[PDB]
């Protein structure tokens, strides 16, 4: 199956583009270059299995920035009470959050 | 939004256009009138028969030969960058495999129609 | 949720896909997958990706019209057949739309998972970067470090182009 | 699965690593390799019986070289299977040591003191 | 100078929306105010979501679409 | 995962399903591989664009290119098969059987 | 078609699976996939007749239809998890439907219909290529992500093709066709085997292909594509017809001949993981391969069928071409088994 | 998993430059030529902590510094600095190029009115060095303890024990 | 010798596109390899900052490292204003 004629003569064929924290353009980064680096460094030299359950605080956080699930489920959580808040009438959202806010540079 | 905004204009001015041709005017339609023209006389058959294509080969080549400006097009970006080297040589390059497919095509009597 | 724009061109693209999917005379199904591809080609420069949508949306215009010219010479079918004029196609066309209606409201009210996860809909701006920094394009950037970075990619595209010119001139040969 | 494609220190295309060199090489008289022999020559049969020739003696410098050509893979496939199987005992001892309390030394009781259950045959 | 003034207004930003979370949830069962999502402890770039989530829509079109629809 | 991959998602899925059911025409099933295509471009755009992986940027055009010459073969076989029967009619093959 | 054209196809089909066996990246992969099918195309339709090229659309549109969802699959790997490394599908969605894609590619049931009819309609030498070489790059790449394949799926579409295969070829009279429903048999014994260890994976596919080889490459030697026409063979060249019986035998898995090992190394691996209702069901299913396969024996080499007059004049031709691996490939396929521990050099 | 510790209102208070981007870009070489060590330690202290929170003093202080520029301009000749960031304010994309005259006064009044040398091509854009008394960070990444490697493989090559033992095979 | 020349002739004579168009290509190919203006071109794309320099910390032993720009020490862009 997989012949590794790459990692036998050094030629890097595909490598440069299999992961987003190696060697982007005018240094680009990606928005998970601290995840995706954090993760591959802690399951390196581990095996698949290992790093399956020993790295998986890594990558949860790394999905958690790819995703943005609960980030989402967060801000749609605080908008639904929010919203009851205003229907009934005591919130009376602040006035630098309807437009009338003196802006900074 | 300012794009959005300019098609919408286009767009809704040749309607207005097609809707004063069509209700302005007096029209007297018959059956007639609104048949097929054929120089005078009636159509032998239909228009919707297949009509054959003798240049379909290069209509093939085409797609591959449109991909290929779709490759060339991002050139002037990668004149920008510091391997000027292997970027010309890979520019160069695959202009050369396009030109050699063109040729091979020639040789091949394929830009030649069917009779 | 925000002016709808990005919901509203996503819809328009499903809606493409079923006009050409119900498959009616090949005509419309170029129309279609037309529409489609300038709906798509809409909703890429919504994220940024300006030179992709432009491309992608000037590759299909033109393969469809290779499509139509084959069309008008192979897939004639003297009385064509458009979306009401025959029962099959209308009928996969309204099972498409009424499906699309039915998913984008269990996805919109409420949040359903239907195959991989849910979605509780927010507008598609909420996962944006903020990001500011660049005296460029960087889709531009990436796109253009083909040349630099994906030697192995443009020989391997390349050969694989030429392949194709000799492999259709073998095929219509015939004999 | 694959259990020894993923092995630490592993050359990708080596197919005889140097630490092979350590363990004792196939005798040349090995059983197996005259089974590879025979196999030449028995294709070398089957080759002059194919092109309708006289098999047992059509062509002795063909046979001679599918007998040969056989003998010589056949040394270094034997080679590397017993590389492989020496390697396999090694991880497995490796293993075994490195983790006591999965393997443990149990004393064991002689036939006087177990209770075996006889079924009479009648 | 412009650096330091965009962490200034991202950390105002963040802090008024603290500020607000914690008086919409005062009376939420079992919310934790200012609880992070992630489980490391490092600095994370806001989404635009945790920005402007709680302002008018007015602004989440400009912050959002204004560069793409500057023509 | 928004509204928007969800919807190129369920694109991609009737471009699939109709390629599956065929009704009689072979260009019809070349305008749905076609329309599998390019949903699969909007969606791996989409993706790349949003994690801003810079590289992954070449990724959709070489997407592209193997896409017509996908399509050139199929419009080629398409002409062949004609030159038989003077339909694209998907009918007209089964000369072989299980 | 011109002699140079048809060396570059082959080499073309040839680097598309060099490249899908020599990448770390999906799409590299996928673009192997892509070149190995455009390049594929025309080898099948080298002579020029309606049968040919109705085989060639029906294997475009098959494998078309499955690089598109090899190609969605990876997208959904991408969407989950920012890699393109091929790795253990850190996603099931993508996972079952890069299975699918990959079932269809190497023809397990149900997405068997299409392998009878294009090996029907091919040549023999094309048929041979499909049969043998198109199967090492979908296998593969099966390899690779083993640890993420859900077995329940995988297991259950390797017994349906074993079950179609072992049905399908008794009804037939065709040999391509048998040799289509042959390796599909094959491709579910391959496969039964794939999610508990590869090793077993590769000297079942090795042996297959030499088997096929073989079986092939005797077929072209007697120019017969029918079972009559094959009953023919024992009138003008006895020696071909004893070699093509003794190949049967092998590849019914009768010992101790060498299709014996691959199936006796898969049982015994599955009852080292508490399988033992499945490796039962296989081996009693090959039976039918097995008389599919004994029935061919009869009409061709354990009876004399009536010949034709014009044979006598065959009698005073040879055969001009020569094939030189053709003895190695039938010793290789059946005197082997003695050399069974060699297996150990493949992991 | 943890509160996100957030700076008060009032830390985030400075005197803010309201200049608008014209009158940046006008004196953004002498300001870059004159106000580079603050904004050198603001930027070596954001690229080494990774974290807005941990660098507010020193953004107050390149704030600062700004101020202090743009109030030496203004105390000493602002007249040309008006005429030529005016004409820098009207091009759309606010090009040097098409105000070289107002530029050269400018320069003028700054060379002798405090010594002001404008930066040549390609000085702005060099890598300096900084002096700081900040302790270089530990751990920016805030990693966890990485998990240990599997051990080794240790020791000689010996031959299997009764060779492949499948089967019946002794060999 | 005489067998090209007699060939170009016809060529001329005939295809005067294709003899220009191949002569175009070969120029193209075969001058940047002997062209002094290569690496100045390359040092120029080298010499464009695109992104921000970060600068260094000063452990006491960088004496190439400039501390100010305005310092001799460091890259030179000299070459490119009389170019
Ligand atoms: C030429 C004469 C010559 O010089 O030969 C020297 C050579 C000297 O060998 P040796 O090391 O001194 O003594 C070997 C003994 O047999 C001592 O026996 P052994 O322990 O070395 O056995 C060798 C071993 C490994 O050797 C083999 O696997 C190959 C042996 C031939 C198998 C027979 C199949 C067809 C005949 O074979 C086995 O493990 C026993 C099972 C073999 C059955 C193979 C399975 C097929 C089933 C039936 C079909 O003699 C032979 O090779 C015997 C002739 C063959
Ligand atoms: C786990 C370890 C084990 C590994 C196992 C690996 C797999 C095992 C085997 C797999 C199954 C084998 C199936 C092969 C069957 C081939 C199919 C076929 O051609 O027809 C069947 C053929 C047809 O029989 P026929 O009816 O007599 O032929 C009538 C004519 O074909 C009628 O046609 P014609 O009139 O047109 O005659 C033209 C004829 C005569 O040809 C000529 O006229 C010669 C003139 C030359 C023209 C120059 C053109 C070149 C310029 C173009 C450049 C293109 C570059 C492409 C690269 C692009 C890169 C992006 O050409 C041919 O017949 C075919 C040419 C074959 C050339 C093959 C070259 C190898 C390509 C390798 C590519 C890979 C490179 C690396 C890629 C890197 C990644 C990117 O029958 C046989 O040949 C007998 C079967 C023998 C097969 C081999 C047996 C097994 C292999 C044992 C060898 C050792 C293996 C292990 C090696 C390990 C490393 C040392
Ligand atoms: C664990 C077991 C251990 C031992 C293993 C034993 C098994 C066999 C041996 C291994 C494999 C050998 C295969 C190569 C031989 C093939 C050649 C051939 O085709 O035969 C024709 C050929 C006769 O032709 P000719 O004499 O030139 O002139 C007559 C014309 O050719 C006139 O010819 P024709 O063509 O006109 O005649 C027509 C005839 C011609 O048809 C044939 O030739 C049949 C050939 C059989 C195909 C072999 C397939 C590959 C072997 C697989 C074996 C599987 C083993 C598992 C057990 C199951 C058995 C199937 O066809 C028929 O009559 C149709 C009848 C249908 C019967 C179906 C059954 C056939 C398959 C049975 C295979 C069993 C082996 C056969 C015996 C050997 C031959 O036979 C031979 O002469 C060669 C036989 C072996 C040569 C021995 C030389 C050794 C010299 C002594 C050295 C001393 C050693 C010790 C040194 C120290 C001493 C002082
Ligand atoms: C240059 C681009 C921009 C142009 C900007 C101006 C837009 C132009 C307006 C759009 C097209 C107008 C065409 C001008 C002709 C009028 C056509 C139509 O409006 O009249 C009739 C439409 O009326 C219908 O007959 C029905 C009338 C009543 C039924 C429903 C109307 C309900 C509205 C309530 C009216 C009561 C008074 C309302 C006071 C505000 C159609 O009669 P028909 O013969 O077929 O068509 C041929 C018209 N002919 C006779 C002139 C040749
Ligand atoms: C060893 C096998 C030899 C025989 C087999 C041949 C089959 C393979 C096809 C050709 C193999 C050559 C490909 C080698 C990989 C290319 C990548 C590597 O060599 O470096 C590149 C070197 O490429 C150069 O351009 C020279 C090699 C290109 C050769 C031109 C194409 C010829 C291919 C012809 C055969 C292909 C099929 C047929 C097409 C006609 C660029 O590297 P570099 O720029 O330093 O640094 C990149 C990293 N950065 C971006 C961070 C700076
Ligand atoms: C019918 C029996 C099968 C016939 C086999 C074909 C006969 C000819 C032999 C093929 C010649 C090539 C072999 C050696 C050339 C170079 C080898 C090297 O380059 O490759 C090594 C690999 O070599 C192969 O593993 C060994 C091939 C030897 C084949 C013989 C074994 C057959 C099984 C037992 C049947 C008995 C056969 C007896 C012959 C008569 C590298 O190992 P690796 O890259 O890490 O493995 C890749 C696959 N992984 C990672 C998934 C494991
Ligand atoms: C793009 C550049 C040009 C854009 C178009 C602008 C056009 C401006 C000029 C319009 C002229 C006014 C209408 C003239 C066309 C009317 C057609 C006509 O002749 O109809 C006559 C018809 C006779 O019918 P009957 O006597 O009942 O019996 C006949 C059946 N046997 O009488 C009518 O109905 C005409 C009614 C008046 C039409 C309304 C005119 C209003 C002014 C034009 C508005 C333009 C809108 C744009
Ligand atoms: C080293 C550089 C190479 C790469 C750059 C190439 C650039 C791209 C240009 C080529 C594109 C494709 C060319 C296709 C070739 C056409 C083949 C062909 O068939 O041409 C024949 C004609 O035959 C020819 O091939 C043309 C003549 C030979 C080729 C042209 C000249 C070859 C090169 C000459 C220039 C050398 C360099 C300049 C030297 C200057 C003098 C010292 C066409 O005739 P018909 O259409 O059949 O006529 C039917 C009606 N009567």
């Amino acid at each position: 199956p997989f012949f590794d004629v790459q990692k036998r003569l050094g030629l890097d064929l595909d490598r440069w583009m299999t992961i987003q924290s190696a060697e982007q353009p005018h240094k680009i980064p990606g928005r998970c270059h601290a995840f995706e680096k954090e993760w591959i460094e802690c399951a390196h030299g581990i095996g698949g299995i290992r790093a399956e359950k020993e790295c998986k605080i890594e990558f949860d956080d790394f999905v958690e920035c790819l995703l943005r699930q609960k980030t989402m489920k967060r801000l749609s959580a605080i908008k639904r009470q929010r919203d009851k808040l205003i229907k009934e009438g005591k919130y009376t959202p602040p006035p630098h959050h309807l437009g009338k806010e003196d802006p900074r540079p | 939004m300012n794009i959005m905004l300019t098609l919408l204009t286009n767009v809704t001015l040749a309607s207005l256009l097609v809707l004063i041709a069509f209700w302005l005017p007096q029209l007297n339609a018959y059956s007639e009138k609104t048949s097929p023209y054929e120089c005078g006389f009636d159509p032998m058959g239909s228009a919707r028969l297949p009509f054959s294509m003798k240049f379909f080969l290069v209509a093939i080549t085409f797609l591959l030969f449109d991909l290929e400006i779709a490759l060339l097009l991002p050139l002037p970006w990668a004149s920008q960058t510091n391997n000027l080297k292997t970027m010309l040589t890979m520019a160069l390059f695959l202009l050369i495999l396009l030109a050699a497919s063109l040729a091979y095509e020639w040789t091949q009597k394929g830009l030649e129609w069917a009779e | 949720m925000t002016m709808y724009i990005a919901f509203i061109l996503s819809t328009i693209f499903v809606i493409g896909f079923v006009g050409f999917s119900s498959k009616p005379s090949p005509i419309y199904g170029g129309l279609g997958l037309i529409v489609s591809g300038g709906v798509g080609c809409g909703i890429v420069l919504n994220f940024g990706g300006s030179f992709l949508g432009l491309m992608v949306f000037l590759i299909y215009l033109g393969g469809m019209l290779v499509v139509f010219g084959y069309t008008t010479a192979m897939a004639t079918e003297m009385y064509p057949e458009v979306w009401v004029s025959n029962k099959t196609v209308f009928g996969a066309f309204v099972s498409g739309l009424m499906m699309e209606f039915c998913m984008v409201y269990y996805a919109l009210k409420e949040e359903e998972v239907e195959i991989i996860f849910k979605f509780n809909g927010l507008g598609d701006w909420v996962i944006y970067d903020t990001g500011d920094s660049g005296f460029f394009s960087e889709e531009a950037m990436g796109i253009a470090a083909l040349y630099s970075y994906g030697t192995w990619l443009v020989i391997v595209t390349g050969w694989s182009l030429l392949i194709g010119v000799v492999v259709i001139m073998e095929i219509t040969r015939g004999n | 699965m694959t259990m020894m494609s993923g092995r630490p220190g592993r050359v990708p295309l080596q197919f005889l690593p140097n630490e092979a060199r350590s363990l004792p090489p196939p005798k040349l008289t090995d059983p197996r390799l005259v089974y590879m022999g025979f196999l030449g020559y028995c294709s070398g049969l089957i080759d002059n019986a194919i092109r309708r020739r006289p098999v047992v003696s059509a062509g002795l410098h063909r046979q001679l070289l599918y007998v040969t050509s056989f003998v010589f893979f056949g040394y270094y496939l034997l080679k590397r299977q017993d590389y492989m199987y020496a390697l396999r005992d090694h991880d497995m001892f490796a293993y075994v040591k490195s983790h006591p309390e999965d393997f443990p030394e149990k004393d064991k009781k002689t036939y006087g003191e177990i209770l075996e259950e006889f079924h009479p045959v009648r | 100078l412009f650096q330091a003034e965009k962490d200034r207004r991202v950390l105002q930003m963040l802090r008024e929306n603290l500020e607000e979370e914690a008086i919409i949830m005062k009376d939420v069962p079992d919310w934790k105010v200012g609880e992070s999502v992630f489980h490391t402890t490092r600095w994370v770039t806001p989404m635009m979501g945790e920005l402007y989530g709680l302002r008018t829509n007015e602004e989440i079109l400009s912050a959002t679409y204004g560069f793409i629809w500057y023509t | 995962m928004p509204l928007v991959y969800m919807n190129i998602i369920m694109a991609f899925a009737i471009a699939l399903a109709g390629l599956l059911m065929y009704r009689s025409h072979l260009m019809s099933s070349l305008l749905c591989l076609e329309g599998m295509m390019l949903s699969l471009f909007i969606m791996s755009t989409l993706i790349i664009l949003n994690t801003h992986f810079t590289l992954a940027n070449m990724m959709p055009i070489i997407l592209l290119v193997f896409a017509a010459c996908e399509a050139a073969l199929g419009l080629s076989l398409l002409v062949m098969v004609s030159n038989t029967y003077g339909t694209d009619y998907v009918q007209n093959l089964n000369l072989l059987q299980c | 078609m011109n002699p140079i054209i048809y060396t570059t196809l082959i080499m073309t089909v040839m680097s598309g699976t060099m490249l899908v066996m020599i990448s770390s990246h999906w799409l590299l992969i996928w673009i192997g996939f892509e070149m190995n099918l455009l390049a594929m195309i025309p080898v099948l339709m080298k002579n020029f007749n309606p049968r040919a090229t109705e085989a060639a659309t029906k294997y475009f549109l098959t494998q078309a239809t499955a690089s598109m969802m090899l190609m969605m699959a990876i997208i959904i790997n991408l969407l989950y998890s920012g890699q393109w490394t091929i790795t253990k599908m850190f996603n099931p969605v993508a996972m079952t439907m890069m299975t699918m894609a990959l079932a269809m590619k190497l023809g397990l049931s149900p997405f068997h219909f299409w392998v009878p009819e294009v090996t029907q309609g091919i040549s023999l030498q094309a048929g041979l290529l499909l049969l043998t070489w198109q199967k090492l790059a979908p296998l593969s790449v099966l390899c690779q992500i083993s640890q993420s394949i859900n077995p329940n799926l995988m297991l259950t579409m390797a017994m349906l093709s074993i079950l179609i295969g072992g049905w399908g070829g008794l009804n037939q009279t065709q040999l391509r066709k048998i040799m289509a429903y042959s390796s599909i048999a094959h491709m579910g014994w391959m496969t039964a085997v794939l999610p508990y260890n590869t090793t077993m994976t590769i000297l079942n596919l090795l042996i297959y292909i030499t088997m096929t080889l073989a079986m092939f490459m005797l077929l072209i030697h007697s120019s017969a594509t029918t079972t009559l026409s094959l009953s023919h063979t024992w009138n003008k060249m006895p020696v071909i017809t004893s070699l093509m019986m003794v190949t049967l035998l092998s590849m019914g898995g009768l010992p101790p001949l060498s299709g014996f090992m691959p199936k006796w190394m898969i049982i015994q691996e599955m009852t080292k993981n508490e399988s033992i209702i499945m490796p039962t069901l296989m081996a009693m299913t090959a039976l039918l391969n097995l008389y599919f396969y004994m029935r061919l024996a009869y009409s061709s080499s354990l009876t004399m069928f009536p010949s034709t007059n014009n044979m006598k004049m065959k009698w005073q031709f040879e055969h001009t071409k020569q094939m030189k691996l053709l003895p190695t490939m039938i010793v290789l396929s059946t005197l082997v088994l003695p050399m069974t521990p060699a297996l150990s050099s493949l992991n | 998993p943890g509160i996100v510790e957030l700076p008060t209102l009032e830390d985030l208070k400075v005197q803010e430059v309201k200049v608008s981007s014209s009158v940046l870009k006008a004196a953004a070489h002498h300001y870059g030529a004159q106000c580079d060590k603050p904004n050198k330690e603001f930027m070596l202290c954001r690229w080494e902590e990774k974290d807005p929170r941990r660098c507010l003093e020193e953004g107050k202080l390149v704030n600062q510094c700004a101020l202090d520029f743009f109030r030496q301009i203004k105390r000493h000749c602002a007249e040309p600095f008006t005429e030529y960031w005016t004409c820098i304010d009207y091009s759309g994309l606010q090009l040097f190029r098409h105000c070289r005259k107002q530029q050269a006064k400018f320069d003028e009044c700054v060379l002798d009115k405090l010594g002001w040398v404008r930066p040549d091509l390609g000085e702005l854009s060099k890598v300096t060095k900084v002096k700081t008394d900040r302790p270089l960070p530990e751990n920016p990444y805030h990693s966890r303890a990485r998990p240990e490697p599997n051990p080794e493989a240790e020791g000689d090559l010996k031959p299997a024990k009764h060779g492949s033992r499948l089967f019946f095979w002794t060999m | 010798a005489g067998r090209i020349a007699s060939f170009l002739k016809n060529a001329w004579a005939k295809e005067p596109v294709l003899v220009a168009s191949f002569a175009i290509g070969g120029l193209a190919i075969i001058l940047p390899s002997l062209s002094p203006y290569t690496n100045y071109a390359i040092r120029i794309n080298r010499a464009t900052p695109y992104n921000y320099p970060v600068p260094l910390r000063d452990d006491g032993n960088m004496p190439d490292v400039p501390s100010h720009p305005q310092d001799p020490q460091g890259p030179s862009l000299e070459w490119l204003k009389n170019l």
